[PDB]
DNA sequence: TGTCGCTAAGTTCACGCAGTATCCTGT
């Protein structure tokens, strides 16, 4: 507690309930954001590669936490200034990432998962004393049976907890919880119930704590997504938060079938126009070519398709090889800088070149007038209620939610189950459902 | 060279009021109480975020300015109803608006347009024909009430131009009835010669201050002029902040013997300060503990209370700005000063001159004149003067330095409740 | 009993025998929560199998009226909703939600058919009723010891089984997930008609299973070895052999060829299993598969479930769904339960005390004691 | 401080107009 410290950061672990109120610098903002992004990406990679209970997981996660200087171990010394600093980092960075990871359901889920993993690890590193301290500071009020009552139900406790030895059991203390909170334990009969209370040992507790945490965090993310318009106006923080998640730290014949079913409405419109006129302006060409690259159409397949489609537009075949062949090669990263250009994301399509008369690119939900969108939805035999819901979502400026509702209605699924943020993601989900 | 060998040192170039001795002496700020005029509106005392003006906000600020002044004038003149400026009028109607020029050049009698407010005219404009007006004095941004007719619906023909109504003077409390007369020395930048950065004129003025021991010293910017030939061509070997800090240290430390309350007013030509009007006070200098009570970093414009005497001051060259745009039917400076007092704003010109950056929300909040000041300090590139405009003593002390040659400052005596003769005497003197 | 005589007797009963005062005391729960009785769902089944739901009533007078007017053949009690069911059409979609209901269990003899030999389908006899007698003890003990539910009303279903209403305020606020957890915790015999071995206990016996086996043991010898005679002949003991590992099966068969009594055969089976240790729980698995209650988790999971009302009349047996006193459980006889015809004969043989002159009185008395306990709990709390 | 006029071909540059070629965008 050197100059401007306090009791604001009692314990290492926290539920991240109270937002920070300080005035920080832009440099500090960026440093904290990037550092926690690195930490969360490391958590995700280690979770994919190793089993979270494995010792390799623990060693690598400790190494990453030490490298990025985040709180991971307790200290029975006092609140040293350095420690305070670290905790402050953690607290601010978390909320910054919340602002970064609340725009799309997908993102939200990802964030939640990583956060939970990190929290679990940190809990796993808490000594019993520290653990109790934590459980008190957050008003979780998990105890604790007396020794006399424990002896009273000794045999019942012994037969309740799986793989608990007599002496080892004598060395352990249980907690009394209402059975409504131990559903997952009681349901398979792995914890003793007496008079409406379950007697839960000290490995499982993390689970309950995590449940609480997850609830809270989900709620918080919802609120943050509700408070997004206030932040978008701050240009300084827009490049970061809007793009933090992306921060560096098939047969031709079946295409038509996909156009009928799998293609998102943007690609459906583009394909319909192409087959209507056998020619697409540059924007349409770029968008559709990138999408067909995303689905998997190889350079030869795409070249054949484009040749066949354009030759019908009453143009010379050699004219095609003269002009559009170079464009195709570049679209596939064959010439020039030779870069594997990624397919357009729905956000880009919304914010890409604005279509004009004679154009058909862009997101229909954003670039189609409400009457035109209503007519198109009616044409596709969408139920009137579904069309009205889609129109309402479009009027709400949440075009991604409108496309998700379209997917739900067309695939006969109550919930999409994924945060649609890429047309290729739409096609992949449709293929997964169908095939 | 030229400045150091001048021969007219101490010459009184202009005088007003009671004759005084060849030497002036003050109380050294002993029985002196200097504060910011406590009005309804809070003063500008700290930086405000700027560089973000919405055109809608500018529209609202201008419209409310016109509306408020018109409401006050309507109550004063017992005018029944205002009429939309744009609508045709076969009979005589009273119209409230603001003057402007139909083109980007300088206003002339054939290029006058009247723009109404949102309440009465939806912001519509109308050309004005000044053929039937016998006497007038108009500048862009001037809120006016006119009686006239619009027979063609396309050209307003004024027949009467209502006069301005200045705010009432301040009625001082008796708390300062027994205080003695106070001496004020006011000087305006530039403080250094065009070809030097040594601040010789400032040193001479500080010597004068210590010699005469005034009660208040009002120093108006610029203190590090942006138009200084050395500054523009990047010949300075030290940062702007360092030069300004040296200048302020010189001023404050050098005035220690005099014990004189220093009132520092920034200028739009201060290369080291935020270029926005109303200008916030200087905040890069922390006076020592022995000078905190003596130094007052005030905002541009400022309304100061000195033992009940209200002094208005602005570093902006208002007279030069408005003289280039004022058109009259037939003293020009007196007319412009009366215009400033009657419009009740320290900068009523709209659009402003090319040399001033105006944040219109801050202008709305911090340019209203609370009352009509007893003394109004208006430094100008124009000639020095001491004028009596509607009972307010308007002092232009010139600038301390005029190119390569030394300039002038002013000294005046103020006492609350004297005789309305709150200004006992005033003199524009040479440095 | 003549079921063509049902339409003749139903009104009189609903007019002079159905205990409306105590019924309202029950479903009103001491008026503590406003709109509690007014938001309760009922459903009626009328003549010719006409079903109506979303019936709600303002108070006892309205209920008595509309019931005496309709003369329903079946009365089912449902959930307490966010609004009055009668106006569910008026409630905005998604805003009509079931919020509270008693925790209920239905045990039906028909679900025991693969393991009883005396009767089948809807037939019951004194030799098989002991199974219900076991269930009530096994379950009710858990509900009184493991979960701490204090107000439990057991009711005869009229023909094939028994219902339990657990009415503690805590038990009435349990979510769907909590109900499913409670049901799965109490449930041991898992599987359908396609599975032979329906109980696979682990090495460690959970205390609940130990106490259920202790309760089973007291009755097992009479029920299974004397009455049911689950080892009478080869066609039956082949099943029990089918429930144990093949290794000893042959060893058992010869032994079962030299045994004259099924008690002797049980002793032999226990001895052989003991001699053969991970299989030391196999006899317990057999006992459970022949004695432990079967619970339809769908009956108890859903909040919106409509269950037969107490003091209903069974459309076929005519018996009254009467409460069962837990203490006198061993004396309960589902064949002596008053029928509607008997109680109408009794009624037409002699205002608020008419029922005290019929054989229905002791069951209304048990119900009144249960309601008195509920009132004591509502006050004391 | 005055430094004669106009006329005309010619060089070098800055741009229209059209034609040819290569190189792009994203996550
Ligand atoms: N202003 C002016 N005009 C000139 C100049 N040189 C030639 N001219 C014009 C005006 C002359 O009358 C005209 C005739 O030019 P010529 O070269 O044939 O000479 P000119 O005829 O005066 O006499 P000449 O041919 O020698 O007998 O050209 C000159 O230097 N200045
Ligand atoms: S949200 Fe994406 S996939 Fe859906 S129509 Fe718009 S651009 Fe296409
Ligand atoms: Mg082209
Ligand atoms: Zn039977």
């Amino acid at each position: 507690t050197g100059d401007r410290k306090g009791d604001l950061y009692p314990s290492s672990l926290q539920f991240y309930q109270h937002p920070p109120t300080e005035n920080i610098s832009l440099i500090e903002f960026e440093t904290f954001a990037i550092e926690r992004l690195k930490l969360l990406k490391a958590v995700e990679n280690l979770g994919v590669s190793y089993v979270k209970n494995s010792e390799e997981y623990s060693k690598k996660l400790e190494l990453e936490l030490r490298k990025l200087k985040f709180p991971y171990r307790p200290l029975h010394e006092e609140i040293s200034d350095d420690v305070y600093d670290l905790r402050r980092k953690d607290h601010i960075s978390h909320f910054i990432l919340r602002l970064a990871y609340c725009q799309s359901e997908d993102l939200r889920r990802w964030f939640i998962q990583q956060e939970m993993d990190l929290f679990k690890f940190r809990f796993g590193l808490l000594t019993k004393e520290s653990v109790q301290e934590f459980l008190k500071l957050n008003d979780l009020q998990y105890v604790a049976i007396s020794e006399d009552e424990k002896n009273m139900h000794k045999e019942d406790l012994m037969n309740s907890s799986f793989g608990l030895s007599l002496t080892k059991m004598e060395d352990t203390e249980f907690y009394k919880v209402p059975f409504q909170a131990a559903l997952d334990l009681v349901r398979p009969r792995k914890v003793f119930l007496w008079r409406g209370f379950a007697f839960i040992p000290h490995k499982d507790i993390v689970s309950i704590v995590l449940n609480d945490f997850r609830a809270k965090l989900s709620k918080a993310l919802a609120l943050s997504a509700r408070s997004l318009p206030v932040v978008q106006s701050d240009e300084r923080l827009q490049p970061l938060l809007n793009h933090l998640s992306h921060s560096y730290i098939i047969s031709l014949e079946q295409i038509d079938g996909f156009a009928a079913k799998s293609f998102p409405l943007c690609m459906r419109q583009l394909h319909k126009s192409l087959r209507e006129n056998h020619h697409l302006r540059h924007g349409g060409r770029m968008q559709y070519g990138l999408f067909l690259k995303g689905i998997g159409l190889t350079l030869e397949q795409a070249l054949q398709f484009w040749r066949l489609e354009f030759t019908k537009g009453k143009v010379d075949s050699e004219k095609f090889d003269k002009v559009y062949a170079y464009s195709i090669r570049h679209n596939y990263g064959k010439e020039g800088k030779r870069t594997d250009y990624t397919p357009y994301s729905c956000m880009k399509v919304i914010l890409s070149n604005p279509p004009s008369q004679g154009d058909y690119h862009g997101c229909p939900f954003r670039h189609s007038d409400p009457e035109l969108l209503k007519q198109k939805l009616q044409s596709f035999k969408v139920p009137s209620s579904g069309i009205n819901q889609i129109l309402e979502l479009v009027k709400g400026m949440h075009y991604q939610l409108a496309c998700q509702k379209y997917f739900e209605l067309t695939h006969s699924v109550d919930d999409c189950g994924f945060s649609l943020n890429h047309p290729n993601q739409y096609f992949a989900e449709s293929q997964k459902l169908l095939t | 060279q030229k400045y150091g060998s001048r021969t007219n040192r101490g010459e009184v170039v202009t005088t007003y009021g009671e004759l005084q001795g060849t030497t002036w002496n003050g109380g050294s700020g002993s029985n002196t109480n200097v504060e910011l005029f406590t009005s309804l509106d809070e003063p500008l005392t700290k930086m405000y975020k700027f560089m973000f003006q919405k055109l809608m906000d500018i529209r609202e600020v201008v419209s409310i300015k016109i509306e408020e002044l018109g409401a006050s004038l309507k109550d004063h003149f017992q005018i029944d109803e205002f009429t939309s400026v744009s609508l045709p009028a076969q009979e005589t109607v009273t119209v409230l608006g603001q003057i402007g020029c139909d083109s980007n050049g300088k206003l002339n009698s054939k290029s006058v347009i009247l723009e109404g407010d949102r309440e009465h005219s939806a912001g519509m404009q109308v050309p004005v024909d000044l053929s039937e007006l016998k006497d007038y004095s108009l500048f862009p941004g001037q809120v006016v009430i006119m009686e006239g007719t619009n027979s063609t619906g396309r050209r307003f023909v004024p027949t009467k131009l209502y006069e301005g109504v200045p705010l009432p003077f301040h009625q001082p409390s008796k708390e300062f009835e027994e205080c003695p007369q106070q001496m004020v020395i006011t000087a305006c930048g530039p403080f250094t010669t065009s070809d030097t950065i040594t601040y010789d004129a400032l040193k001479d003025l500080i010597d004068i201050v210590n010699r005469d021991r005034p009660d208040i010293c009002i120093l108006l910017g610029p203190f590090l002029d942006a138009k200084h030939e050395q500054i523009e061509n990047l010949q300075l070997t030290v940062t702007f902040e360092d030069v300004f800090k040296r200048c302020l240290k010189m001023i404050i430390e050098g005035t220690r013997p005099s014990g004189c309350h220093l009132v520092i007013v920034p200028s739009l030509r201060d290369v080291h300060h935020d270029p926005v009007y109303p200008q916030p006070p200087f905040s890069c200098f922390e006076p020592a503990k022995e000078d905190k009570e003596r130094v007052h970093f005030v905002a541009d414009p400022c309304t100061l209370s000195v033992n009940g005497v209200v002094i208005g001051m602005t570093s902006t060259d208002l007279l030069f700005h408005m003289g280039a745009e004022e058109i009259s039917s037939s003293d020009r400076f007196s007319r412009i000063l009366r215009h400033i007092l009657t419009q009740r704003s320290y900068y009523p010109l709209y659009p402003p001159n090319e040399e001033i950056n105006i944040d219109y929300e801050a202008l709305y909040s911090y340019t209203p004149m609370p009352v009509t000041p007893d003394v109004f300090i208006v430094p100008s590139e124009l000639r020095y003067f001491i004028k009596d405009v509607t009972g307010c003593i308007c002092i232009n002390p010139g600038r301390l330095t005029k190119g390569l040659v030394g300039g002038t400052y002013a000294r005046f005596l103020v006492k609350s409740g004297a005789m309305r003769s709150t200004c006992i005497s005033a003199q524009v003197v040479r440095v | 009993y003549d079921p063509a005589s049902l339409p003749d007797v139903l009104p009189l009963y609903y007019r002079r025998l159905f205990p409306f005062y105590q019924y309202f005391r029950w479903l009103n729960y001491g008026g503590v929560v406003k709109n509690y009785f007014q938001h309760r769902e009922f459903s009626f089944t009328l003549k010719d199998d006409v079903y109506v739901r979303y019936q709600s009533f303002n108070n006892q007078s309205e209920l008595e009226k509309e019931m005496q007017k309709m003369c329903p053949y079946k009365i089912d009690i449902g959930a307490v909703y966010s609004h009055r069911p009668s106006l569910h059409n008026t409630v905005k979609s998604g805003t009509f939600q079931a919020q509270e209901k008693e925790l209920v269990f239905d045990i039906d003899m028909t679900d025991y058919d693969d393991v009883r030999r005396c009767c089948s389908s809807a037939d019951i006899c004194p030799k098989c009723w002991t199974l219900m007698t076991i269930a009530v003890r096994i379950l009710d003990r858990a509900l009184a010891e493991d979960f701490g539910f204090k107000h439990r009303l057991w009711v005869y279903s009229g023909r094939r089984g028994v219902h339990c209403w657990v009415c503690d305020d805590s038990a009435r606020k349990l979510s769907q997930a909590e109900r499913s957890a409670v049901a799965e915790y109490l449930s041991v015999v898992k599987g359908g008609e396609e599975t032979i071995k329906k109980v696979q206990l682990p090495e460690t016996i959970h205390p609940f299973i130990g106490k259920s086996l202790k309760m089973v043991e007291r009755y097992f010898e009479k029920y299974a070895l004397v009455d049911q005679d689950i080892l009478e002949n080869k066609q039956c003991w082949d099943k029990v052999i089918a429930l144990v590992p093949e290794v000893a099966r042959e060893s058992l068969l010869r032994e079962f060829s030299k045994a004259r009594s099924s008690v002797e055969r049980w002793d032999k089976l226990s001895s052989c299993l003991e001699a053969t240790r991970r299989y030391s729980n196999i006899p317990k698995e057999i006992m459970l598969q022949f004695c432990y209650p079967r619970l339809d988790v769908n009956v108890s999971k859903g909040l919106n479930h409509l269950l037969k009302s107490p003091f209903s009349v069974h459309p076929k047996t005519g018996r009254i769904s009467v409460p069962i006193d837990c203490k006198k459980l061993d004396q309960f006889d589902p064949f002596s339960v008053p029928t509607i015809s008997l109680i109408c004969s009794e009624l037409d043989n002699v205002r608020t005390r008419d029922y005290k002159r019929t054989s229905l009185a002791p069951y209304i008395k048990v119900f009144e004691q249960f309601l008195d306990k509920l009132d004591q709990s509502r006050k004391g709390e």
